[PDB]
């Protein structure tokens, strides 16, 4: 989700590289963050003093309701490199990591920090007249290309290679347009901070070269990450990788400098929104004949529900549409998945659904009490006729590879057949037919163990 | 059933006070010199051993008993 | 006290402790409650 | 429920507090018993309750 | 996991701190409490980004907050930029204890300015009802939030027990056991019992927690007072010494072994009271029930 996501892409970094990321109290500060509460009680326990704290102390800290937790906690800690085991007079004793302790100590005592939280100049604009849509309209803009709607603007072509190297956006210049893929559909779903560490956790993995340093944006993204929306910050104490870097998340929206080449920066509201989180826009009716009368007046969500519903009218607060057959027919050729579409539709009904559902729900136990039925949100005809209408476009699968027949004797075919069955590659074999089917990855090892 | 301070010490004391708030309220003095630590430490463990012992267990309980 | 032997020639001391301190809190009961009947006793004797 | 003048019933009550005893081995209350880690030591008999 | 609420109901007394100063070796203890008070504020606000913090000084005239200032400060910040803490930190911590020193500069030159008039009436309870109210404004305004309440309270050897504090902190008690708001208690002084708060922290499923030295409590709070709401259920608490949760008599004043109180007011007499008139509602009792409780039990010739 969001916590196991960058966790993940923590535990990908070398040992060496994370002791180098330790330096700055702003990342260690994030990072501490992260952990679960029983593994941030075992940092703050052992930040303070400058002994090593035994294993079998913090095994006696923790109640036996949660001992399994404990462990998770410790494998947390075996995981970031947190804790440096010690195997002394007979005994697995734990001592914090110097780097991170240090550093987080002078993140929470103060004293040196080399900058590493900026410095305000005390010029500054008001968040909502400038920076909030500002940075919605980055957002809108880039997520608007995201649906694939014609816009009068396009942004910068790094962010448009971004989404080239991406598993998401597939591309076809034969043709002129850009398509989503079924990750597509699931970056629209999820919330925005997840959105956004989606984001720069693939423009991580895109970098490599020598222009930027994986220190350098991984501190930036913490740093930014630890800022304050509302008052500006200056330039020198940022690398040239993060003079670049602010032109890249200006270009992305996540900061904002009224002219290219300034020294003075503001952060977002999606900068605060990186950390962690904090009737609604977007609810939707639907109704047994397929009707979509949807409470939406900004373009994100009218052009979302293009994808997938044949929209039929606009007003300042409704969007009529009609879940038609050649709309789904048109999601599903995107790749979307029929789960996704039904998870949209259920987060996004409105709560006369939900109320009603639990009416129903509550007929259905006073009714059959002896089973229990899952909140119905949605009518089951509409999520039926979705299901076949996604049934109905994979009613024929073809596999794409080779097949091999023609065996005068049957041991031979056996032998075949099962040295396919072994590597993995057959989907098919037959002794009456005397057929085996194999796939297009797997021909190669067949024809050269024949060829053998 | 099973010390008197006068206005001018406890006045003299409070302007003590405020001159060490006012000049410089250095937080990283707070930092024990690991021995008074590790003692505090040792004080902690063997209090939370003997909750932990007390409080391992606690429809009658299963015994050895026959 | 027959109980107090009762184990103890059943099993041989790695029971009998387990016995005495479950029945160890009624024990006391009843002999604080014989040895207030007791210093009664002896007070209006005296 | 508030009580009326005329009720003369204003009586002492013998009570005591009991300790909250700490052991590690069960033993039998004098209420259920039953087998109870812990409980309250009666102050006047040394009896031992439950709740 | 979940975001929660620490207040700290910090007792800040000069008689009682200046006792302090006069039995430790060191002097100046107020300073070093208030560090460590300050960089376990920064420790809890870097638990989690959502968590909040208050602070109350209970002082000889009543109460003050400390964090969040007085609205009316904050509305007319006016410039009062004092240079207590280095700019350079973290700006979530550097304002929190910004606020909290400048309202230490101000609560000491109120108080300085009213050290005339000593006063008999400590005002920890009121300060713990204030923080219970304001654990219930954060509770219902934002929807849910744990959270928690710690008592930095000084004794000094020179404070005993006192019978008035005995009514308002047991109310509290029972609010905090109504919100799941532990009470958690750091008491600095020689007196090692302190029967009232141990059984508030006991009853409340707090921790209780007495040092003799300031020197080092970021150690402690750290420790032993960080136990977050959202794993409360999972650590085991270290508070060793077990409360009794027995009271005092009235007419006496000692602990009281198995007694007697009325059917009216409900007060404790270790002894009958003489008159046959209760001491505290003033009610008459009829002679057979105390003569049947002055008649010796029966014993055999
Ligand atoms: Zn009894
Ligand atoms: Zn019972
Ligand atoms: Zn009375």
């Amino acid at each position: 989700s969001l916590k196991h996501s960058v966790t993940q892409y923590l535990e990908e970094i070398p040992q060496q590289v994370q002791n180098r990321l330790y330096t700055s109290p702003a990342t260690c500060l994030a990072i501490y963050r992260i952990l679960p509460p029983l593994a941030k009680f075992f940092i703050m326990a052992m930040v303070f003093n400058e002994n090593e704290v035994p294993l079998l102390d913090l095994d006696k800290w923790v109640n036996s309701n949660g001992k399994l937790q404990f462990q998770n906690a410790i494998k947390s800690m075996k995981s970031l490199h947190l804790l440096i085991p010690n195997k002394s007079s007979g005994t697995l004793m734990i001592n914090l990591n110097p780097t991170f302790k240090i550093s987080l100590r002078n993140a929470l005592t103060g004293g040196e920090v080399q900058n590493s939280f900026g410095v305000v100049v005390e010029e500054n604009v008001v968040s909502l007249d400038l920076l909030d849509e500002y940075s919605a309209n980055k957002w809108e803009t880039i997520l608007h290309f995201m649906v694939g709607t014609p816009l009068a603007k396009i942004p910068s072509e790094k962010v448009l290679n971004l989404l080239k190297h991406s598993k998401l956006m597939e591309e076809v210049n034969s043709t002129g347009e850009f398509k989503i893929t079924n990750e597509g559909f699931q970056f629209l779903l999820q919330e925005i901070n997840s959105q956004l560490w989606t984001l720069l956790l693939q423009y991580l993995k895109m970098i490599e070269t020598s222009k930027m340093d994986l220190v350098d944006v991984l501190h930036f993204i913490f740093m930014l990450g630890a800022l304050e929306v509302g008052k500006a910050y200056k330039i020198d104490a940022l690398s040239e990788t993060q003079r670049i870097m602010l032109q890249d998340m200006r270009d992305y929206g996540l900061v904002f400098q009224k002219h290219s080449n300034d020294s003075i920066f503001y952060p977002t509201k999606l900068a605060l929104m990186l950390t962690s989180d904090t009737i609604p826009d977007g609810s939707l009716i639907v109704e047994t004949n397929f009707k979509i009368y949807s409470y939406s007046n900004s373009p994100l969500q009218i052009a979302v529900l293009s994808l997938f519903v044949h929209l039929k009218a606009r007003f300042v607060n409704m969007v009529l549409g009609q879940i038609t057959r050649e709309s789904i027919r048109r999601a599903l050729t995107n790749g979307i998945t029929a789960d996704q579409i039904i998870a949209y539709l259920e987060t996004h009904a409105h709560p006369q659904m939900r109320r009603l559902a639990e009416e129903k729900l509550e007929k259905k136990l006073e009714l059959d009490p002896n089973c229990k039925e899952p909140l119905q949100v949605l009518p089951p005809t509409v999520v039926d006729q979705i299901r076949l209408w996604q049934l109905e476009l994979d009613r024929v699968i073809t596999y794409e590879g080779s097949l091999y027949s023609d065996f005068e004797t049957s041991q031979e075919y056996n032998l075949l057949s099962k040295y396919a069955q072994d590597i993995g590659v057959l989907l098919w074999k037959d002794d009456k037919k005397k057929k085996f089917f194999i796939s297009k990855e797997g021909n190669s090892q067949v024809l050269d163990f024949a060829k053998r | 059933t099973t010390l008197k301070v006068s206005n001018q010490q406890m006045l003299q004391q409070l302007s003590l006070v405020m001159d060490n708030l006012i000049n410089k309220l250095d937080l990283n003095q707070v930092v024990p010199n690991n021995e008074v630590s590790n003692k505090i430490n040792k004080r902690v463990i063997t209090a939370i051993k003997i909750n932990a012992k007390q409080a391992k267990h606690n429809l009658e309980v299963k015994s050895t008993l026959p | 006290n027959e109980l107090f032997q009762d184990v103890l020639n059943g099993d041989g001391e790695s029971m009998s402790n387990t016995c005495t301190a479950y029945l160890k809190p009624v024990l006391n009961s009843i002999t604080l409650a014989t040895h207030k009947y007791d210093e009664y006793f002896n007070e209006y004797n005296n | 429920l508030p009580v009326n003048k005329i009720n003369k019933g204003f009586t002492l009550v013998k009570m005591g507090f009991p300790t909250r005893i700490f052991e590690d081995t069960p033993t039998f209350c004098s209420c259920h018993s039953k087998l109870v880690y812990g409980g309250y030591f009666c102050p006047n008999c040394h009896s031992k309750v439950c709740s | 996991e979940s975001p929660s609420l620490l207040t700290v109901i910090i007792e800040i007394a000069p008689k009682l701190w200046t006792t302090f100063d006069e039995e430790g070796n060191e002097k100046g203890s107020i300073i070093k409490v208030l560090e460590a008070l300050i960089v376990f504020l920064n420790a809890h606000l870097a638990f989690n980004s959502a968590n909040k913090v208050a602070v109350i000084a209970a002082y000889s005239q009543g109460i003050k907050y400390l964090y969040p200032e007085s609205t009316s400060a904050l509305k007319a910040s006016t410039r009062s930029d004092l240079k207590i803490i280095n700019s350079d930190m973290y700006r979530r911590f550097r304002n929190v204890d910004e606020t909290l020193v400048e309202e230490i500069y101000k609560l000491f030159e109120l108080e300085k300015k009213q050290i005339e008039q000593n006063s008999q009436r400590s005002t920890l309870a009121g300060a713990m009802s204030a923080g219970l109210t304001y654990v219930n404004r954060i509770s219902k305004e934002s929807v849910s939030l744990k959270s928690r309440l710690l008592v930095l309270t000084c004794g000094s050897g020179s404070s005993k027990d006192e019978i008035f504090q005995y009514i308002p902190i047991m109310n509290c008690i029972f609010s905090a056991t109504k919100m799941k708001c532990p009470i958690d208690v750091v008491k600095i002084g020689g007196s090692k019992e302190s029967t009232f708060l141990q059984q508030t922290t006991d009853a409340t499923n707090g921790v209780y927690l007495h040092v003799e030295s300031t020197e080092g409590l970021i150690q402690y709070l750290a420790t032993a007072m960080f136990i977050d709401p959202s794993l409360r259920p999972i650590i085991v608490k270290p508070n060793h010494g077990s409360v009794d949760f027995r009271t005092s008599c009235y007419l006496t004043g000692r602990v009281v072994a198995v007694g007697f109180i009325c059917s009216v007011c409900l007060c404790v007499l270790s002894i009958i009271p003489p008159g046959n008139k209760c001491p505290a509602c003033d009610s008459q009792f009829d002679e057979h029930v105390i003569a049947k409780l002055k008649r010796k039990p029966v014993v055999p010739r």
